[PDB]
């Protein structure tokens, strides 16, 4: 968790 | 549904709202009322319903986490098992009202690379949150299902938008993590952040400033996993 | 109600990992549930109930002033007003419920200072939450309920508990907030924060390392809003 | 508001 893209 | 008596303007409005309001669960209703229109997203739109779930799904994420951290110490009575089933159960819960609000029918109706790939990697995305929480025989099917949205989302990428078109680059950002994170291919995870931010470097040159800023902000984020993973 | 199955001992532990989790709806479902078994709550207890509601209601009324801000600059469609008077609806409702439960039956069974005074303070503190929300005729009466609940609790916490007690000096601390933000009377704010900042000092010398930090704690909070105020 | 008691 918390890598990915942090909005849309 | 509940808000199948409200204007669909009216919908996004108050979506609006509740994002100003930091109040994500109405935010998400009214997205879903939305939707549930029957007519396609816009732009905005399409980010509207993804900024509502993404918030909702991320507090039950964090929530998850926090008790399947305690249940697990906890086996180095049934409360912790059965309030960490609870929140999960509310979980899958979002992740299926979300892949159904997809297919039903907005990926069908998606015809333009910008929002077809857009629908694709949500369905990748919350195939994957249904992975982090699955274990048996479903965990692979699930995981099969987001690598099949990703991979479709990526095919149609390559082929219809630039390198540096910054869905593109948060497609596979998303990808990247889920090959590191879920399927145990951390080769592939980094091969595909490399790729990607190469690829997107060299395009950096046709871009305006404000497309420049926001390309190279994912570019940043692909860079910052690189750096943790090598 | 839904946690009518649930034993006491396991709505009390599941609080206690709601609030790990962050799950503050959750928490306040569980501590309602608790309080509807009818016994009296610990001190532990009755501050699991009060950080649970507390966190809920923050929630709302930081969403209601978003949008109270914003339909007051509409006015230099009617959806700002719709969803500002659901999102303070919601807010009454769960305002209404914390006093019902004071009411049935915390506070007629509440013998002891320390949790009668607990009781009392949240009864003004919830009191005044509906008078920051109220307009007319209403907002009268829900000042004076709030004034009398602060009041009573004043009474007892002057006679019964020492000018140091941590529960004491929160109460005076809101009481005097009321008095500011409220009840339009900031000289009565400032001369109950600083009587009670004074008379606190005063009694330090009796307290032990961890009492001390406590107390001075809640100090500096008056000190803080007198140096606002001043 | 954010001038009361910030916990119970
Ligand atoms: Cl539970
Ligand atoms: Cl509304
Ligand atoms: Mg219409
Ligand atoms: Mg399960
Ligand atoms: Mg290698
Ligand atoms: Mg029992
Ligand atoms: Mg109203
Ligand atoms: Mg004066």
């Amino acid at each position: 968790y918390d890598l990915s893209l942090p909005f849309p | 549904g509940a808000m199948g008596s409200m204007e669909r303007a009216s919908l996004i409005q108050k979506a609006k709202l509740a994002e100003q309001a930091e109040r994500y669960e109405d935010m998400a209703a009214f997205m879903k009322g939305a939707v549930e229109k029957g007519e396609e997203l816009s732009c905005e739109e399409r980010n509207l319903l993804s900024v509502a779930y993404k918030n909702v799904v991320g507090g039950q994420r964090a929530a998850w986490r926090v008790l399947s951290s305690i249940e697990q110490k906890s086996n180095e009575g049934p409360e912790v098992r059965e309030y960490r089933e609870k929140v999960e159960t509310e979980l899958q819960g979002v992740c299926d009202t979300v892949l159904g609000l997809l297919d039903s029918h907005l990926i069908k109706e998606a015809g333009d690379a910008e929002s077809r790939v857009f629908y694709l990697k949500m369905k990748g995305d919350y195939y994957r949150y249904l992975a982090e929480v699955a274990t048996g025989d479903d965990k692979k099917r699930i995981i099969d299902s987001a690598r099949s949205a990703y991979q479709e989302a990526m095919d149609i990428s390559k082929k219809e938008m630039p390198p540096t078109n910054p869905i593109r680059l948060g497609l596979a950002l998303n990808f990247s993590v889920f090959h590191y994170e879920i399927a145990n291919s951390p080769e592939e995870a980094i091969s595909l952040a490399k790729t990607t931010f190469d690829e997107a470097m060299a395009d950096l040159h046709t871009l305006s400033e404000d497309s420049y800023k926001d390309s190279t902000l994912i570019m940043q984020l692909l860079r910052d996993n690189l750096t943790l993973w090598t």
